[PDB]
This record gives structure tokens, C-alpha cells and sequence, in this order.
């Protein structure tokens, strides 16, 4: 009794001071910042509320809160109510609401007091003039709050959440396309929503509702946007499509549209990784390589540690089928490690190429990465095992013998030598001269590159991709000094 | 007013129109201005001259 | 039979034969200057057009 | 989104609660002979190490008698 009982109300007395200072801070710092010309200035509370958001992902908020700390429950927002002129009384009402629950105590709960959150949105969010940014102001930061610990039926009211989220704004809006700086925040807001009880979706339903109108919702915008937003709510369409779609005319290629202005810092690497993981089952060679090596090289600011296992994993998964494996190599970090922790024994085992104990390796201790399903690229390996051996055959001379390199390739005939070999030669990967003088078989292996070999049309295009990438940096340095300059 | 926002909007469209071909102009013909002034105020600095001690 | 209408080869002393491969004559450069030349008319533009 | 950091994290905390710290100290067997050391070089020394681990490791004491025999 003494123990907590005399450090129980020490603690706690510190969240408080943060989430109200930051809530006053970023929600009268936007109201008292776009106030006058919210459409002169635009998305300078972008990277503030997406920097707090991603500030209290990491929240340890509540652990013991549930035991008579719900007193920040039922308060909210209360700011200039009831009358939008002579609001003063009402900024003595500020100080007077939140003086009260300090004289003794406060009559508190948990779970009665949600459904009630209606009261204000039916007369006024705030003050019956900003109503839209001050009702998902409001409304959208606390509803993560009381709709965490999504677990312990919680998910009937993430649905009550849902219908109050649609029922205020998202039903179709109160006016239909705002057309301001919290229309494009309403874009990612209500992507963040649908992303938040996407779990309570996935958790027991499926494609079946939100998704298909968000689709009418998704062209809605009336096309004249930037689509970073629009490309936000694709992302969702994507990821619902990655487990269970596997039809490709409609997204592959017909969903491919302009291709806007996406960026996000984050959109980048995050839909590419989509992309790139639903063109990683045709197995890109080329494109999907580099572009998604890129996309695992992007998102710096927070981790490059904890989500690009998973970028890496698809990206390493690909690369063993070429035949040329790198490794882990330049980043050092235990999470990726432990991630390859059970593939290093079979991606070591790529190269070496031995069949009959191989195959015993991968399924033997195959737990995680075969429970990972439906043994596709896998299966594909197997039998990439001597394609990606002779590959390196390639690397290596040119005659194939019939006892040496064929019993080297475990591969004990003179028909299936030159055939597969062969079957390497109609890839046009390699450089090959297939001769028959007494029955060995020839190959040039010409592997010289264009030095003295027709160099001005060989890094012509070089030149040409190279100097408009980096003149088109040239002109990601002469606009945003007119982003300086613009303000004076 | 409300609809004549539009048309009455669309001269004020039309003005700031304008002004994109003449910061062009302007930009173009003052740094050759500047060249010519860079110029003349070097080939006022000639080799033959006095030394001096500061 | 139906190769011989097929590809349309030349058919020899009881061999298969193989034309047409790694022939090509390299080009004359002249063409490829002039959209090099067409290249450096872009570059004047894309390094100064704003100006 | 970076929410979806969140399950990848749970199936992240799911790998690391397969075996607790069986591997961290194990896998620090190798990691204490390989702490420091660049693990660019210790791809290499992996990858031809890991080729010779199973045969042939050593080998050169072996040459002195392919000599005579070859």
C-alpha cells in the first residue's frame, strides 16, 4: 500500500502536460496559423501533423490509466462554443472546465461515454464557422486514442467510430470536396482512418464495402488533383490486393494512370514495394531489381531498420535468381540479420548449386519462410538451382565435357548437357557458339565489354539518361529557392 | 457576384498572365546588361599603371 | 517438309545451316551526330530556357 | 503510414520470442571472433569459408602431396 500508493500520483502528472500543450499547440497553431488565408497557405501542418503523428506512434501512453485516469475521457476540445462572437467569458471557461477536475477529485469512467461524442457535431464542432478543420481537428486525433487497444471488444466500437467518422464527414462530406488545405489533409486523414480500422476489416471481414466505394471516393476528386492523396488511398486498394487478387486487367497496368506527383517522402518507397512486390511474381529481372533496391534505399527518417526486412527479404528473394546473390553487405543492424538468420544456410546454398542435399536443406528446416505460403519462388528455385549453376558454367570456360562438367553439373548425358545448355543459350543472356566439329560443343564466352567496342553508342544513352537526371536535379535546385524566395 | 467572380476573376487571370513573358524579358536582357557593365567596369582596369606602397 | 516453308532456309549437304547471324554492318556515326547535335540543342535548352 | 510497421513488428517480436536469446549469445560466438571486423570482408571470408566448411578447408597442407600424385 505504500508503494504505489504514494508513487501513483506522481507519475502520471507528465503526459498530461504534453498531449494538452501539443494539442493547443498544433491545433491553435493550425487554426491560428491558416485562419485569415487557410488557401494562401497550404500544408505547413502537413509535416507537423504527420511528425506527431509518427511522434506518438511510439506513445507508452497508457498502461496503468485504465484504474481512475480516464478523467481525460469525457473533457475534450471546448474551444469558443455556443456563440462565435464573444467568446471572452468563454476563455475564462478554459481555465474554469479544467480547474475543476483539479479542486478534488472527478467522477470518472472508461467505456460509457462514447457514443454521446454527437453532442457538439450537431449544433457546432467549435464555433459554427470552421467547422470542417476544427471537427476533424476535433474529432480524428482522439478517435486513435480511445479506438487503441483495437482487442477486448473493442472492434464494435471502432464500428461506432467508424459510422461517426462517415456520419460527420466521410459519408460523402458536409461540403463535398472542401477544396482547402484540410480537403487535401482530409485525403490522408481519411486514408489514415481506413488504414486504422483496416485491421478491424481485415481482422474477420474482407473486400466487401469502404474499399468498393473508395473507388467513387478515389474519383471523386474531380481528377484535377496532385493525387498524393488519391495515391494514399491507392496504396490501401494495393495492399488489399497483394494477398488475394491475382487478376491483372484491372490494377496491372489499367490502374497505371499518369503517375503523379506522389511523393510523401515516404509514398515513394512504400508504393513501390507494393508495386514492386506484385511484379515480383512474373520475376522483373531488370526493372524490379534496381527500382525496389531503390525503394528499400528510401525512407531514411525514422527507420531504415525495422520495415525494410521486408523490401529486403522479396529483394534478395529475386536476386538469387539471377544467379549473382549479394548479401547482407553495407548495413548493419539485428533486425534484418535475425530476418536472414534462417535464409543464410539456402542463400549460401544458392551458389554451390548441389541438388540432392539442397533440396533436403531448404524443406528440412523450412518452418517460417516455407510456412510463408504456397512455395512459389521457391519452387521456381528448385529448379533455378542448375540455371543459375550453369550460369555460373557461363562464368567459368567454354567446351563442356561429357564426364567433368557434366558429372560437375550432376548431369550425366551427352543429350541434356547440350540441351539445357541449350535451354541457357534461347534465355540471350549470355554469348554462346554452338559448334559441332567432332561433337564437343563451342561457345566464344566473348564476356568484353564496349571498351574500344562501339563506345560512343554504348554510353550515348548514358550520357543522354544521365545529364537529363542530373539537369533535372539543376531544376530541383532552381524551383524550390523560388519556394525560398516566394514568401519575400 | 458570386457567379461574376468567375469572369471578373478571369482579367485578374489575364494580368498576372502578362507578367510571366515580361519577368522573361527582364530576366533575359539585365544579366546581358550586367555582362555589359562587368565588362566595361573590367576594361577600365588596364595593365600600364602606378605602383603605389599602402 | 514443313520448315522448308516455314523458315525458308537453305537446306546443304546434309547439314542444317545458319544465315543472317551477327552480319551487320555498324553505322555511319553521321545520323547519330546529328541526334547528338539535336541533344546538345536540348541541353542549351534545358540549361537555359528560364534563364 | 508506418503503422504498418506495426504487425511486420509483431511478427518481428513473434521471431525474436522462437528463441530467446539462444541465438543473440549463440550467433555471438561467431559475432565475437566477428565484432569490429568489416562485414564486407566477412562476406567474402563467409562466403569462401562457408564454401570450405564443408570440404577442403585447409587444403594447402594437402598440395605437398598432390606434388607427387599430380
Amino acid at each position: 500500500p505504500p508503494g504505489g500508493g504514494e508513487q501513483e500520483p506522481p507519475p502520471p502528472p507528465a503526459p498530461q502536460d504534453v498531449e494538452m500543450k501539443e494539442e493547443a499547440a498544433t491545433g491553435g497553431g493550425s487554426t491560428g496559423e491558416a485562419d485569415g488565408k487557410t488557401a494562401a497557405a497550404a500544408a505547413e501542418h502537413s509535416q507537423r501533423e504527420l511528425d506527431t503523428v509518427t511522434l506518438e506512434d511510439i506513445k507508452e501512453h497508457v498502461k496503468q490509466l485504465e484504474k481512475a485516469v480516464s478523467g481525460k475521457e469525457p473533457r475534450f476540445v471546448l474551444r469558443a462554443l455556443r456563440m462565435l462572437p464573444s467568446t471572452s467569458r468563454r476563455l475564462n471557461h478554459y481555465v474554469l472546465y479544467k480547474a475543476v477536475q483539479g479542486f478534488f477529485t472527478s467522477n470518472n469512467a472508461t467505456r460509457d461515454f462514447l457514443l454521446p461524442f454527437l453532442e457538439e457535431p450537431m449544433d457546432t464542432e467549435a464555433d459554427l464557422q470552421f467547422r470542417p478543420r476544427t471537427g476533424k481537428a476535433a474529432s480524428t486525433p482522439l478517435l486513435p486514442e480511445v479506438e487503441a487497444y483495437l482487442q477486448l471488444l473493442v472492434v464494435i466500437f471502432m464500428m461506432n467510430s467508424k459510422r461517426y467518422k462517415e456520419a460527420q464527414k466521410i459519408s460523402d462530406d458536409l461540403m463535398q470536396k472542401i477544396s482547402t488545405q484540410n480537403r487535401r489533409a482530409l485525403d490522408l486523414v481519411a486514408a489514415k482512418c481506413y488504414y486504422y480500422h483496416a485491421r478491424v476489416y481485415e481482422f474477420l471481414d474482407k473486400l466487401d464495402v469502404v474499399r468498393s466505394f473508395l473507388h467513387a471516393r478515389l474519383r471523386t476528386a474531380t481528377l484535377r488533383h496532385d493525387a498524393d492523396g488519391q495515391a494514399t488511398l491507392l496504396n490501401l486498394l494495393l495492399r488489399n490486393y497483394l494477398h488475394y487478387s491475382l487478376y491483372d486487367q484491372a490494377e496491372k497496368l489499367v490502374s497505371k494512370s499518369v503517375f503523379p506527383e506522389q511523393a510523401n517522402n515516404n509514398e515513394w518507397a512504400r508504393y513501390l514495394y507494393y508495386t514492386g512486390r506484385i511484379k515480383a511474381i512474373q520475376l522483373e529481372y531488370s526493372e524490379a531489381r534496381r527500382t525496389m533496391t531503390n525503394a528499400l534505399r528510401k525512407a531514411p527518417q525514422h527507420t531504415a531498420v525495422g520495415f525494410k526486412q521486408t523490401v529486403h527479404k522479396l529483394l534478395i528473394v529475386v536476386e538469387l535468381l539471377l544467379g549473382e546473390i549479394p548479401d547482407r553487405l553495407q548495413f548493419r543492424q539485428p533486425s534484418l540479420k535475425r530476418s536472414l538468420m534462417p535464409y543464410f544456410l539456402l542463400t549460401q546454398a544458392v551458389r554451390t548449386g548441389n541438388l540432392a542435399k539442397f533440396n533436403q536443406v531448404l524443406d528440412q528446416f523450412g518452418e517460417k519462410f516455407q510456412a510463408d505460403g504456397t512455395y512459389t519462388l521457391i519452387i521456381r528455385l528448385r529448379h533455378n538451382v542448375i540455371k543459375t549453376g550453369v550460369r555460373m558454367i557461363s562464368l567459368s570456360y567454354s567446351r563442356i565435357s561429357l564426364a567433368d562438367i557434366a558429372q560437375k553439373l550432376q548431369l550425366d548425358s551427352p543429350e541434356d548437357a547440350e540441351f539445357i545448355v541449350a535451354k541457357a543459350i534461347r534465355d540471350g543472356v549470355i554469348e554462346a557458339s554452338i559448334n559441332h566439329e567432332k561433337g564437343y560443343v563451342q561457345s566464344k564466352e566473348m564476356i568484353d565489354i564496349y571498351s574500344t567496342r562501339e563506345p560512343q553508342l554504348a554510353f550515348h544513352q548514358r550520357i543522354s539518361f544521365c545529364l537529363d537526371i542530373h539537369n533535372m536535379s539543376v531544376k530541383a535546385m532552381r524551383f524550390p529557392p523560388k519556394s525560398y524566395n516566394k514568401d519575400l | 457576384d458570386l457567379y461574376s467572380r468567375y469572369k471578373k476573376l478571369q482579367q485578374e487571370l489575364e494580368f498576372l498572365e502578362v507578367q510571366e513573358e515580361y519577368i522573361k524579358d527582364e530576366q533575359k536582357n539585365l544579366k546581358k546588361e550586367f555582362l555589359h557593365a562587368q565588362e566595361e567596369v573590367k576594361r577600365i582596369q588596364s595593365i600600364p599603371l602606378v605602383i603605389g606602397q599602402f | 517438309t514443313d520448315y522448308a516453308k516455314k523458315r525458308g532456309w537453305v537446306l546443304g549437304p546434309n547439314n542444317y545451316y545458319s544465315f543472317a547471324s551477327q552480319q551487320q554492318k555498324p553505322e555511319d556515326t553521321t545520323i547519330p551526330s546529328t541526334e547528338l547535335a539535336k541533344q546538345v540543342i536540348e541541353y542549351a535548352r534545358q540549361l537555359e530556357m528560364i534563364v | 503510414m508506418s503503422e504498418k510497421k506495426q504487425p511486420v513488428d509483431l511478427g518481428l517480436l513473434e521471431e525474436d520470442d522462437e528463441f530467446e536469446e539462444f541465438p543473440a549469445e549463440d550467433w555471438a560466438g561467431l559475432d565475437e571472433d566477428e565484432d569490429a571486423h568489416v562485414w564486407e570482408d566477412n562476406w567474402d571470408d563467409d562466403n569462401v569459408e562457408d564454401d570450405f566448411s564443408n570440404q577442403l578447408r585447409a587444403e594447402l597442407e594437402k598440395h605437398g602431396y598432390k606434388m607427387e600424385t599430380s
